[PDB]
Parts: structure tokens; C-alpha cells; sequence
């Protein structure tokens, strides 16, 4: 019980999402960032911060943007800004305060029961139990078919139909939750690999890594994403799912269950899923290519020794008197590099 | 060299170079073409102090209140519809216990107040359930949502709207008083008369509009403790918003400017613990205070421009300028070329001939 | 796009959860409250606020508790404190920052596909397509049985087993999400009914409501909860679910998928679900009984009249001079009520 409070305090101090939520300008920052991912970031942030004085804009806009970049809420790669998982967690929390779909329903209970049955029968190696389960399910389906042949077709009521539609939307919309998480997982592996290469720099490690064709940057989330995207490619079931969704969306009870944006999201589910899954493998390939290029450049030892020398110089610099203009202007010991020759004074000759 | 294709960044860099505030150059421009030294209150309220009136926020507050009135109207319409629909539900229970005429009358009354929900519904007994369903939709879904939205808008408008404006005005008045105290402090190091120095005193004024506004504010504060689902709070806020609207409508009156302009909520007096000399002393002290980095007494920017009185009248202005440590450039027609020869030691003459002008700089 | 920023600002200003998260003492309040729901509140809050000075006590503890009561983060019924939905939403957000189960997996995709198929076949009233679907499913099950009879029993791998266990836990733990939401829905209906009774007070409405036996306090969440708890009572499937859960929890891969608290939560799922569902109907019954008692007391007209008179008096009180001691001590007109005897008959003896 005591450790929970310490964990909460640590999360409050460190985690980017809670810091963003507790920030002074949280609502406008959240709105602007969410609009963006749907210089230019700095310009739009300044524009939004302009007509919200209430409660020198361009200076504080840049200061806050660099503060969030430091906190790793957003990431800067070369000259571009990319979103992380903390931003999406904050957005999900904020925009769920208005409308949240209930999960204490009968449909969710039936789904849970069927899923538990499926898992339990899938973990069983004995063949006799499998045969018994198959026979029981076949008999139940045959009984239902016999009942239906007598003219007892069952149709969900309006309330049950609305409940089912909302539950299906809630389950289907959760497949995009962890797309940024995989990329965040790969970036830290990249950083750790580069740090290990620099601190080691031994050329044998670099040569061995370059020689092998086995891919680097392996993480637990990457394997889960690979397993997901492999099954995503089996179009023989994606087509059936899309057709069933199209059939479902043409029902009288749809307007009372979902509004326009939700209907749009359910309408283009498969296309958007495939399109967004294809945009993560490219990021992984780019990361691996950049790592291999950095390794092939071969300037790690220079970085290490220049860092050591800079640390020595900075340690020494604390023992001099910077308050005297005489010492601040004393000539140092550094050679001329990139000498630009004096213009010949012929001028007009 | 530093080029700027933008006056905003150029002026920011300029104000950073000479460690001055954001209003020093504006004040320098105001006192560089002032025609006549008017009354002390007028001079201090028109030249030394800067315009920071709150006429802009009042329009936004009024617009927000006008937006809130629509939500209030929607809530009232929903309540009126429910009150008309309930007797139909009572009559159906009575019928299930002749009375068809009364039920038809009640259904007609319900259809009278409808706004499209019961578009095409007759008085047939088979239509009675339909009415009931509508009533349920009113009781469980529409009314709670409308009430919640109305309460949220009311609280936000009452807290982030009219409440912060008056606090801002009071804070501005406090800042003016503190700056006046600082100016009095920096004006002590001078002798207007042998062993005598000036002092500035601020006194709050009173007005009928101010009293009405304060009484309305007290009513608004007192109306928040009632439990009427926000009706009394809305009624109390409406009068205050109306007063602000009336003040903002005519922004060229003493009463209206006494509400939304902090500079008109004070009256200034001068003590000798002469009008031209006093005005010049106050203006010079203000200029010296503006052109001085905090914690320092030596200006980095020294040149100022002045216009325009016997020899003794102008003999003290030069002494004050030299004491405060400011360099001066005077503008004067060919009328006072007798005393400037004794104080100024150079001259710039402008000759006009046709549509062209030329400058010649010469000593005396 | 512009309206989203306004909505975010309104939610920041009004919603209790965001206010709690943005508060200064948020971690301590969250920890203490979560420990409690697992006067005395004042003592525990003061104790926890004591040894965290860093960065009176009892006065500020009381002020904080009354501030949160005013903001409706918690509710005070008679002398006790009860939790709301905002507190649980904030707790869920805070403790999801450490470990969150992935939903971009293959198991979730399979569940979504099966659920979509079930829903789509549920809404179809044609008696011809249903027979076709039944025959197709029966044929597929027969084919799988034929394959299994040849000795091709399929068993999930270790990674697949772990994924399935984590997904089952994630789905099953979501059945308790909206238990406080129903009670919050009933409380506001009670409050609105009492306000309408007072503002009307017409005796005919009260007599009609008292005479009828039909239950009051009807809300959309109440019907969903009733439908859920009706199916919860069918023990013929609860027993099977509990037995399957017990069978699942005895697997070698369990320690690598779930830790001890998660195993405990999955172990006692059905008992806790039934126990917590039975504790909401009692709250509804108490609310209805209290409303009927208030209606039977018959003091609403007096409340309305005294409220009007108090409003008139408070409006009048703004026009007198309270800065003079002479007027503050001027005798008023109020009769002696509850007159005690003059101490004694002045005969001590």
C-alpha cells in the first residue's frame, strides 16, 4: 500500500502524459497537436496561442515545444516532428470524458464466455476431449437447424441490435491502439545499440554486426506486431469481413446506435488497417538502414575520445576566474583552420 | 550588421539593446510634439499613463452571454413540452380504470406545443402510446442533457467571463498606484524649490455607475448560494451583463469610461512637501524613470525631444534635465531666439524655397 | 476543429477527473482514496498528508475533502463517503501508465471477426440464408473432426498461449467497468425528481405518484444493467465458465503470462461478479424507499415558501449599513420559541 503512493509520485514526476495533462496550457496544446496529426508546428502553435490570451508569444511557443521534445512527449528525427504513445494515451483519456461505451452488458458477457471456451478447448492436447467437444457442438448446431426448419427464425430486438452494434464498434476500434508503441520500442533499441557501440569502440563488434544479415532491433512488441500483420494479409477473410460490415451498416437501427464519424470509421476499417500496418514496416526498414549507415561510417572512437577530452576541459574550466575581463580575453591555444586569404589590395589594377 | 524585414522583431531587438521597457519609446514619442501643458489630471491621464482599457473584453463577454441565452431558451422549451405532455399520461391511466373527449383535448394541447417531434399524429386511441414514448424521451434523455449543458455554460461564463474582467481592472489600478509610488520615490532627489520637492497623491473617485456596478456584483455573489438549478444565478448575471453592455455602447462619457478604463478611476494631486514648471518636472521625472534599467540610475538612451515662458521659467527645466542626466533637442520657431543662445550651443536652420528644404547646422 | 478546443477547455474547467489529476496533491489523494475503497477519511488523509511536507494539516485536509465533495468527485449520503465514476476513471488512467496489455494482436483480430460474423447473422430475418450458414458451419466442423480423427490435434504454442491468456484476462476484467455509473445515473434522477416535486408543490402529482406501484427512477443505464444481471443469474453457464477458468489456470505457461494479482482476479471472477451485482439492486431499492418516504412526509410546499421568504430577506439585507455597530445590535422581531424556565424559582435552599 505504501509503495503504490511512491509509484504514483514517480509517475507524476516522470511520465510525459501526466505532465502534459497537469501543464498550464494543456487544453490548447492538446487541441493543436491533435489537429496537426490528422516550424509549421511552431507557427500553428503560435497562431492558436495568439487568440487565447485571457487567463512574446513566439518565444514561449518555442520554449514549450522544446520542453515537450525534451520530455519525449513528441520526437524530432531530422527536421520533422512525430507523435508518441503518451500523446495518444492522453488524447484517449481526454476525449473519453464525453461519451464512453458501456462494457457491463450482456453481449460482452457472451463474448467473454465464448472466448474462454475457445481458449480452454485450444489448450487441450488430448484427442478424446477434442472429439467429444466437436460432437457436442455439431449436435447443438443440428438441433438449432432442426428448430429453424420449423419456422422459428430468431431476430434481435431493437435494443439488442443497438447493444450489439455498439459493442462491435468498441471491439473493432481497438485494433489501432498500439501502432505507435512498436515504433517507440524500436527507437529505444536503436539508441541502446548506438550507445553500446560507442562505449565498447571495438572494431570487431562492428565488423561482426555488419557481416551478418540477421536483422537487428528486435523487441517483444515487434514479434507481436509481426504475428498480427501476417494474419492481416490473408485477404480471403478480409473480404468476407468487409462485406459483412457493409451488410451490417445498412440497417434501420444504425442511426440510433452510431453517429456519422463512427459509421465512417466502421465503413473503411479494413483499408485503413492495411494502410496503417504497411506504414510501420517502412519505418523499421528506415531505422535499420540508418543504423547500418552509422556503423559503416566508422567515427565512434573519435566521438568517444572527443567526449572524454571535452569532459576534461569542462572539469578544468571550473577553476578559473571568469569575473575578470583580463582572463576572459587572454589568447588561447587553437590553430587557424579554414584560412581565408586576404583580398589582394590591387583593387583597381 | 543586422537587417530585419520586419518592424516587430527590429523593435524587439532595439528594446533589448537599450535595457528599457516596452513603453519607453511610446512615452518619448508622446512628449515630442505635445502642444500645451494642460491640467495635472489631464496630463497624467493622457501622457504619462498608457491606454489599457478593457472595452474589447466586454464585447466578448456580451457575445458569450447572448450565446448562453439560446441554451436557456432550449431548456425552457423542453420543460414546457414535458409539462404539456404529462396530462396525456394521466388521462391514459384514467381511461384504463366518456372520458375520450378529455383525452382528445389533452392530445390537442400536447400537439399545440410540439415543435416537430409529433409531426403527424391524430387523436386515435392507437396513437396514445406514441405520445407516451415522446414523454419518456423527454424525461430520461433530452432534459438531463440540456440541463447539464446549460449548467456547464453558466458556470464557465460566470467564472471565466465577467468575474475576471473586474479583477483585471482592480489589478491595473493597483499597478498604477505602485508605479505612482515608485515615481514619487525617484522624484525626491531634486529640489523644485530650495529644500522642497514634489509628491504625487492618488485618490479613488466615486460615481453612480460605479455604485450600481458594485451593487450588481454583490447581488451576483449572493445569488450563487441558492439551489434553483441555476435560475437565480442566471437572473443575477443578466443585469450585470446588461450594465456592461450599456457602458460599452457609449464609450465617450465620463460614467462609461469610469467603468472600463482604469486611468479614470483615480484623481491625482500634487504636493510641494507654476503649472508649466510642475508639468515639466512631472514629464521629465516620468521620462527619466522610463529610460532606466531596473536597479540602475544611468540611462543607456539619453536623447529626448522637447517643444517650448520667461528666462526664469525655462531656467529650471534645463537644470532638471541636467540633474536627471538627459540630453535634449528643442524645437522652437523664430520667436524665442534669445534664451536658447544661453543654453543651447548649436542650431539647425531649415530653409524652404519652392517645394524643397535644406538644413544648415551652425554654432552660435 | 475549433469546437474541439472549446470542448477540451470546458472539460478541463468542469469535469472532476481532470481537476483531480491537475490538483497539487493529486498523487497522495489518489493513493489514500484507492486504499480506502479497498471522519475516518479525514484522519487517514491527515495522516498521509503529514509525512509528505516536502514540496495546519487538519484544516487543509477538511478543506480538500469539502472541495472534492463540492466538485462531486465523491458523494456524502448521511455520514459516509461513497465513490463515483470519475474517481475510478482517474484511477484506471493512472495505473494504466505502468503496464498496458496490447490489443493489436492476432487473437483480438480473430475475436473481432467471429463477433462480426455472429452479429451479422443475428440481424438477418430470412429463413433461407440461416439454413445455408448452419449447413456451412456444420460442414466445417465435420471436416475438422475428420482431420482430428487422423491424428492431427492442434495445440497452441507458448507465445500463442500467453497471448490468449492475456487477451482473455483483458476482456474478462472489463465487466466491472460501469457499476458506479449506474448508481451515479440513479442519484441524479432522484435529485431531479425531488426538484420537480418541490417546484411544482402540487398535491395531485404526489398523490398520483404514491398511488401507482410502478417503479420510479428509470434511466437508460438501468435497463442495460437489468439485462446484464438477468443473464448473470443463469448459473447453468456460470458453473461451466468457472470450471473452464479453473482448468485454464492450471497450465505451465500461466506464470509467464500473468502475475499473482491477475491470477487471483481471474480465479474468483464469477463469485465477485455476482456479489457486486447483488449490491446495486439494494442501492436502487434504498433510493426508491427514500424517495417514497420524502414524498409521504409532505413538507415540499413549506420548503418552497421558506425558500422564497429567505430569498426576499437576503435581497433586502443588501441595503442596510453593516459597518455601524449601532445597527448590528438593533433588536429585531422574532418571537421566543422553546422558552426555558427562568433557571430556578429563585429558591436555592
Amino acid at each position: 500500500a505504501q509503495q503504490r503512493s511512491e509509484r504514483y509520485v514517480s509517475a507524476r514526476s516522470q511520465h510525459p502524459a501526466w505532465l502534459l495533462l497537469a501543464s498550464r496550457r494543456a487544453p490548447l496544446v492538446l487541441g493543436c497537436l491533435r489537429t496537426l496529426f490528422e516550424e509549421d508546428a511552431l507557427q500553428a502553435l503560435s497562431e492558436m496561442l495568439a487568440a487565447y490570451a485571457s487567463q512574446a508569444t513566439h518565444l514561449q511557443a518555442g520554449r514549450e515545444l522544446r520542453e515537450w521534445i525534451k520530455r519525449r512527449l513528441v520526437v524530432e528525427r531530422e527536421g520533422r516532428i512525430y507523435a508518441t504513445d503518451a500523446l495518444e494515451s492522453a488524447i484517449q483519456f481526454v476525449d473519453s470524458l464525453d461519451s464512453r461505451i458501456m462494457t457491463s452488458t450482456a453481449s460482452r458477457l457472451s463474448v467473454v464466455q465464448r472466448e474462454i471456451e475457445n481458449l480452454e478447448t485450444g489448450l487441450n492436447p488430448s484427442p478424446t476431449g477434442r472429439i467429444a467437444s466437436l460432437r457436442r457442438r455439431i449436435q447443438d448446431l443440428e438441433h438449432e437447424l432442426a428448430r429453424v426448419e420449423a419456422g422459428h427464425v430468431d431476430v434481435l430486438d431493437e435494443a439488442q441490435a443497438i447493444e450489439g452494434m455498439r459493442e462491435v464498434y468498441n471491439l473493432a476500434t481497438s485494433l489501432r491502439a498500439d501502432f505507435r508503441r512498436v515504433e517507440d520500442s524500436w527507437r529505444e533499441a536503436d539508441r541502446a545499440l548506438r550507445h553500446s557501440i560507442i562505449s565498447e569502440h571495438r572494431g570487431e563488434i562492428v565488423d561482426r554486426l555488419l557481416d551478418g544479415q540477421d536483422a537487428l532491433l528486435n523487441t517483444p512488441e515487434g514479434r507481436v506486431f509481426e504475428s498480427f500483420q501476417q494474419q492481416l494479409r490473408q485477404s480471403a477473410e478480409l473480404e468476407v469481413m468487409r462485406e459483412r460490415l457493409r451488410t451490417i451498416l445498412r440497417h434501420p437501427a444504425v442511426p440510433k446506435a452510431l453517429n456519422r464519424p463512427q459509421q465512417r470509421e466502421l465503413r473503411w476499417l479494413a483499408l485503413r488497417l492495411v494502410r496503417e500496418s504497411q506504414a510501420v514496416l517502412q519505418a523499421r526498414a528506415r531505422s535499420e538502414r540508418d543504423v547500418r549507415g552509422f556503423m559503416k561510417t566508422g567515427l565512434a572512437a573519435e566521438h568517444h575520445r572527443v567526449g572524454q577530452l571535452l569532459n576534461d576541459f569542462f572539469n578544468l574550466a571550473l577553476s578559473v576566474d571568469w569575473q575578470r575581463q583580463s582572463e576572459r580575453r587572454k589568447p588561447a591555444c587553437l590553430p587557424p583552420v579554414g584560412v581565408a586569404i586576404t583580398g589582394v589590395p590591387a583593387i583597381e589594377r | 550588421i543586422w537587417p530585419y524585414p520586419s518592424k516587430k522583431a527590429f523593435l524587439a531587438r532595439l528594446r533589448d539593446y537599450f535595457e528599457v521597457g516596452e513603453n519607453a519609446f511610446t512615452l518619448l514619442n508622446r512628449a515630442a510634439g505635445l502642444k500645451q501643458l494642460n491640467s495635472i489630471d489631464e496630463i497624467f491621464r493622457e501622457l504619462v499613463l498608457d491606454d489599457r482599457s478593457a472595452f474589447e473584453r466586454a464585447a466578448e463577454v456580451a457575445s458569450s452571454f447572448d450565446d448562453l441565452t439560446d441554451i436557456h431558451r432550449e431548456l425552457e422549451t423542453a420543460r414546457k413540452q414535458q409539462r404539456s405532455l404529462q396530462p396525456v399520461a394521466d388521462g391514459w391511466e384514467r381511461y384504463r380504470a366518456d372520458q375520450k373527449t378529455e383525452l382528445a383535448k389533452r392530445m390537442s394541447d400536447a400537439l399545440k406545443a410540439d415543435t416537430g417531434a409529433l409531426a403527424e399524429v391524430g387523436r386515435e386511441l392507437v396513437d396514445v402510446p406514441r405520445y407516451l414514448e415522446r414523454l419518456r424521451v423527454l424525461t430520461e434523455e433530452a432534459l438531463p442533457e440540456k440541463l447539464k449543458r446549460f449548467l456547464e455554460y453558466l458556470n464557465r461564463s460566470s467564472d471565466d467571463g465577467v468575474t475576471q474582467l473586474l479583477s483585471y481592472i482592480d489589478h491595473e489600478v493597483s499597478m498604477i498606484e505602485e508605479r505612482l509610488d515608485d515615481l514619487n520615490s525617484t522624484m525626491q532627489r531634486v529640489d523644485f524649490q530650495p529644500g522642497r520637492y514634489l509628491r504625487l497623491v492618488a485618490k479613488k473617485v466615486i460615481h453612480e455607475s460605479l455604485r450600481t456596478l458594485q451593487h450588481a456584483q454583490r447581488q451576483l455573489n449572493s445569488a450563487r448560494f441558492i439551489d434553483d438549478e441555476g435560475e437565480s444565478h442566471y437572473k443575477a448575471l443578466q443585469a450585470l451583463v446588461g450594465l456592461l453592455k450599456d457602458a460599452c455602447e457609449h464609450s465617450r462619457n465620463q460614467g462609461a469610461k469610469a467603468l472600463l478604463d482604469p486611468r479614470f478611476r483615480l484623481e491625482f494631486a500634487v504636493s510641494v512637501i507654476e503649472k508649466e514648471i510642475i508639468a515639466s518636472y512631472v514629464l521629465t521625472a516620468s521620462l527619466s524613470y522610463a529610460l532606466c534599467p531596473d536597479g540602475s540610475s544611468r540611462p543607456l538612451f539619453g536623447t529626448i525631444v522637447l517643444d517650448q515662458s520667461s528666462h526664469a521659467v525655462a531656467g529650471r527645466i534645463i537644470a532638471a534635465l541636467r540633474e536627471f542626466g538627459l540630453h535634449a533637442v528643442f524645437i522652437t520657431p523664430n520667436k524665442e531666439m534669445r534664451l536658447l543662445r544661453h543654453h543651447t550651443r548649436s542650431a539647425v536652420v531649415v530653409h524652404r524655397r519652392g517645394v524643397e528644404s535644406s538644413l544648415v547646422s551652425l554654432s552660435w
